[PDB]
RNA sequence: UCCCCAGCGAACCCACUGCCAAGGGAACGGGCUUGGCGCAGUCAGCGGGGAAAGAAGACCCUGUUGAGCUUGACUCUAGUGUGGGGCCGCGGCCCCGCUU
RNA sequence: CGCCGCCAGGACUCGCCCCCCGUGAAGCCCCGCGCACGCACACACACGCCCGUACCAAUCCGC
RNA sequence: UAGCACACUCGGGCGCGAGCCCCGAGGGCCGGGAGACGGGUUCUUCCGCCAGGCCGCUCCGCGGAAGGUGAGCCGGGUCCUAAGGACGCGCUGGCCCGCAACCGACAGGCAAGCGGGCACACAUUCCCGCGCCGUGUGCCAUGCGGCAACGCACCGUGCGCGGCC
RNA sequence: GCGCGAAGCGGUGGUGGCGCCAUCGAAGGCUAAAUACGCCGCAGGACCGAUAGCGCACAAGUACCGCGAGGGGACGGCGACGA
RNA sequence: CACCCCGGUGGGGGAUCCCUCGGCCUGCGCGCCGGGCAAGGACGCGGACGCACGCGAUAGACGGCACGAUCCUCAGACACGACUGCCGGUCUCCGACAGCGGCGCAGCCGCAGACAACCCCCCGGACUUAAGCAUAUCACUAGGGGGCGGAGAAGAAACCAACAGGGAUUCCUGCAGUAGCGGCGAGCGAACAGGGACGAGCCCGCAUGGCAAUCGGCAUCGCCGAGUUGUGACAGCGCACCGCG
């Protein structure tokens, strides 16, 4: 019926794309009513802490940190084995990335800086990375992008990115980038895990 | 068996496609006679016997050839893989069923078979 | 009924050409125990089922 | 039509069947008892009888056999309706807004 | 009518009229106009697939 | 035994054989001829019969051997939809249901073939005559008459609005 | 199935609750062999011997019937196969 | 004369007996379908060919190998291999798609359909027994739906026990027609042991950080991809196998 069709196109309701073709466009629209859904409702601060992510001069700043220490490449790699003492100078500073990784050393307190994506979904794979950065005592920001921090250790994206010691030619800089980002987020803690977002800023 | 397989073997593949036309064609001229005249009663047998034998070697020339063809190939073609079953083409191979993890690898490097007789 | 599709005059041919009585020669062979064709069909007595 | 013929050619039915009278008998016999009779075994009529043939009485009763149907039968049940709970939203005074 | 007459009947059909608290299909093709596009009717040449096609007031269905 | 042809009659023929087969005559009687569905070779020719046909048969819808069905124009499909179906997807524990591609008419809508010949039989199909329809290629012109009702330039494609009972 | 909803210790103890003592470690996964079995093949048998034995020793799931789902028979024998 | 009975001969019919390339039963073996187009079907295929059986336009023996002289109704074929056997080719069309799904995916694959004895999952009767009947029984059957495999399922204890403790599963014996369930009616009804067959144990997850050490694809030793929302491991197989007696 005309009218009909003429209301199933007012509401836009997925439910009614149910053929096989209409697929793309209902996960588009499921994306969106998803997405309307989810600021009208009151976002823990669990959830809504990620959505005080770091700024773009900030974030551009961690991240020239932590491009000294860029892992290698599987290139970069295959030739160091190859070379004739592959293990020649020191220990070398590296990302560390992962979250099975990331989280041991922020356990055995040797994170000097946790770097936790925003935008992982599901979120509660990272929810508990603030609060156990604080429980060690660890400097954490929350960047936007969990592909930017794939792009630094050479992966389409990962959740959480840490650095265990800095290089002495970076000290300064990492003195003036922590005092930076716990002034954001670390000491903010208590004020960011009573803060009701979505439905509950208005 | 009119025409041997002995010269067939001689012949090519296109060679004995123009064969099998040009026995086809004398077949409908044996056809032919045998409705108006009378014929030697196996003789459209023996000609559409060897225009079967003419396609066979055709046939056996062609996967002798295509298989020295598509032999080194990644897929080969599904005509020259061995037609085992459906069930067993897509059975597991025994270097696959043979795969162990790396614990049961250690357990049986670890503590291998042992050669031993017992007696009281 | 003058009016068939392909399906039923191939059907009906088949019939037709089955009903026929043994060769004459067949009843030469050895062993040849059939002395006339016992599947037969008359066009009144036995019907065909060819819708 | 029948009847008679040429040719063709069934079925029903069938324990076995000479016919009566009375008697006895499971209380109405073709067969038993005692009497009365008839028997060449054919043709055609015929409907008295064979308690004629149809059909394991449909009536009636019995069955701890049914089914259809009914309801104030017994036990349940779809449906309708009700209460409570679960169904993860915000606000304000059970009530009122709101939308997500 | 031009390049056998006369009369009657008739399936059907246009329009009037009547009937209905019944108002008597759809879609493609096509056609017309409107507005656009760009062009091929004629003409000439070429071509036209598959299936069915006999027969049945004793040929069917009721053995 | 019940039962089975009892509007035909006369002559002739073929034939071993005739009430029934054929021919002629006479006397009567009633449908006959085209399609569908259904049948499926029963059609037609030749030969037969000691079998079948409620009798007989030399006949036959029987037995045997053959022959026969020719389409741009007839019907259907390559077209369209009707009432309606629907194997997919949604909804499901399963249906129902929702959307519905696709489908659904041998009497709907609906391009175009008639006259005759031939022939054992078959042909609006073959043949002859005269037509017609569609498709595909080529080859382009760039308009007029009548106050008017309208007449004509044998021209195309797309959209929109309409157009049947 | 629904409601409630755990724990660092938990489950269980023929099964009310609680306590003891005892014994195991669920809510993740794989695993031969011994076990079962028709068609079919093979071999047997105190079986049946053409109304028996399979429905079928035979042109048997055939002929045939039913709109259909389906139903479903009957029928063996010359001899030295030389006459 | 008919009728009846007995016998003889002839009919009639197919009992009996004898036969049996068949069945039935038991054991063993095998346990192998499918887009490489299955099961099943339709239609065709023989020189004379209907049925049956065989076969697929390579259509009634096509090839290889083995065999070695007949096949036969006619005609014919045949040591340039008859008749055969084993294996392989060819293998029409209908019938498994509105398809569905996996993998970065130039593309490559899978699922569907068959099978219905065995086995696994779900759904699930009633006749029947109770001398009626409703719970019960039949029966967690029949039946229907789904799904495998040569077996399946199960399976290495959140087990049994109460001992001086045993030790995956499955099967047998046995506990045992027992404890127990049951209008405690009809009826139903296990388990641990003890004995035995057979025996077998293992794995994922929380794996490095002095660098994913891992995998998929390709036109391949290089790309691309997966992957840090976390990837990662090799002990078993194979061939040969007579010809005379
Ligand atoms: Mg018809
Ligand atoms: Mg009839
Ligand atoms: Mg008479
Ligand atoms: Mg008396
Ligand atoms: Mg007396
Ligand atoms: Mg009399
Ligand atoms: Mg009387
Ligand atoms: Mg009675
Ligand atoms: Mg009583
Ligand atoms: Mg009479
Ligand atoms: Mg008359
Ligand atoms: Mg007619
Ligand atoms: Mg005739
Ligand atoms: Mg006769
Ligand atoms: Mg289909
Ligand atoms: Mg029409
Ligand atoms: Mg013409
Ligand atoms: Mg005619
Ligand atoms: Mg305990
Ligand atoms: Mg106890
Ligand atoms: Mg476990
Ligand atoms: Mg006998
Ligand atoms: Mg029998
Ligand atoms: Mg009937
Ligand atoms: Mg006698
Ligand atoms: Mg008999
Ligand atoms: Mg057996
Ligand atoms: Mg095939
Ligand atoms: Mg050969
Ligand atoms: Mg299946
Ligand atoms: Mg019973
Ligand atoms: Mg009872
Ligand atoms: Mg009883
Ligand atoms: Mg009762
Ligand atoms: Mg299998
Ligand atoms: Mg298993
Ligand atoms: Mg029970
Ligand atoms: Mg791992
Ligand atoms: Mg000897």
């Amino acid at each position: 019926s005309q009218a009909k069709r003429e209301m199933i196109e007012r509401r836009r309701n997925p439910r009614d794309l149910d053929q096989k073709h209409q697929r793309e466009e209902r996960k588009a629209l499921i994306a969106e009513r998803v997405h309307l859904y989810r600021n009208a409702l009151r976002i823990p601060p669990a959830v809504y802490q990620f959505s005080t992510f770091l700024n773009q001069q900030d974030m551009d700043q961690v991240l020239s940190l932590f491009r000294n220490y860029i892992p290698e490449t599987r290139a970069e790699k295959k030739k160091r084995l190859m070379s004739e003492n592959p293990r020649a100078g020191r220990k070398p500073i590296l990302i560390k990335f992962g979250l099975k990784h990331v989280t041991d050393l922020i356990e055995r307190k040797e994170a000097r800086i946790v770097i936790i994506a925003s935008d992982v979904d599901p979120i509660e794979v990272v929810v508990f990375l603030p609060t156990l950065c604080r429980k060690m005592g660890i400097p954490y920001a929350i960047v936007n992008g969990k592909k930017e921090l794939g792009t630094l250790v050479h992966l389409k994206s990962t959740s959480c990115i840490c650095l265990c010691d800095v290089a002495p030619k970076d000290s300064v800089e990492f003195k003036n980038i922590l005092a930076k980002i716990n002034a954001i987020f670390m000491d903010n803690y208590e004020i960011t895990m009573k803060k009701w977002g979505g439905g509950a800023l208005l | 068996m009119k025409i041997r397989t002995l010269e067939l073997r001689e012949k090519s593949v296109e060679e004995l496609e123009t064969l099998a036309f040009s026995l086809k064609e004398e077949l409908l001229r044996l056809r032919q006679q045998k409705n108006t005249q009378t014929l030697k009663p196996h003789e459209i047998r023996v000609m559409r016997k060897n225009i079967a034998r003419v396609l066979t070697v055709r046939t056996e020339k062609l996967y002798a050839e295509m298989y020295e063809k598509h032999k080194n190939d990644k897929r080969m073609p599904k005509d020259l893989r061995p037609r085992l079953t459906k069930a067993k083409r897509m059975a597991l191979t025994k270097r696959q069923l043979n795969m162990s993890v790396h614990s049961v690898c250690k357990r049986r490097r670890a503590y291998p078979r042992m050669y031993f007789s017992y007696s009281e | 009924g003058s009016r068939k599709t392909e399906i039923i005059k191939t059907r009906l041919s088949r019939a037709l050409v089955r009903n026929r009585p043994i060769p004459v020669w067949k009843r030469r062979m050895r062993g040849n125990t059939q002395q006339y064709n016992m599947k037969r069909r008359h066009w009144r007595r036995n019907k065909l089922k060819i819708y």
